[PDB]
């Protein structure tokens, strides 16, 4: 895998592909 | 955070894994 | 606003959308 | 949970909320 | 609802989440 | 190109791609 | 409408034109 | 207006409803 | 069509589109 | 990492996520 | 294909990687 | 190429047909 450059919702896209039906929380900065 | 640190600078997809449930 | 099916990636994208800054879960497991 | 409430069900924007932090 | 900084597809994204079945225009300047 | 089912988002999305700057319309109810 | 020719039908990149401004 | 708004400024999706048919 | 102004996975869902079941190749510099 | 049905652009998203910089293809007809 | 693979089965991060360049 | 030219000006869905397989 490569890294990775990802703001707004392509985090959490990316968030989503990586944790599968684990789920994940997206937890930004303020 | 991984939020910032992934839209400011970069972060792997082995980073954003300790995110999951 | 409406209701609509939001599945998977989408659900994350809304979740996203709805929430922003708060941040949010994803917990498909419950 | 989401799943069921908005993807298998329909669920609007203001429930999707209910999944904020 | 958070505020929304949107750009591109992101807009439509998020006009088609808020209108769902209603539909929505998108007439971007220019 | 080709033809292909577009849905939902996925549908405004090429919408937005096709469209772009002269906008769309995305009225479901026809 | 465009959700019977591009989603339920299958409808070309030029067929969706037919829905811009 | 709401395309420019959204993406050089914030919008809110109260402002977004506007833009629904 | 209108040209096209495109970053990141935006490029890659414009190909997608544009290919359909051709598919494509992505091929970025370095 | 999780399993799970990728098809479509979602397939195409992920492919450019795990690819990025070293490209991909996507290539449904085999 | 991929589309076997990935779509009509599923396939991890790491079978994906099968498709890069 | 194609990647670094849609990114830092624009291009045409026409010469995102060149990718096509
Ligand atoms: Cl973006
Ligand atoms: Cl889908
Ligand atoms: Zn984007
Ligand atoms: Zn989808």
């Amino acid at each position: 895998f490569v890294n990775q450059h990802l703001c707004g919702s392509h985090l959490v896209e990316a968030l989503y592909l990586v944790c599968g039906e684990r789920g994940f929380f997206y937890t930004p900065k303020t | 955070g991984i939020v910032e640190q992934c839209c400011t600078s970069i972060c792997s997809l082995y980073q954003l894994e300790n995110y999951c449930n």
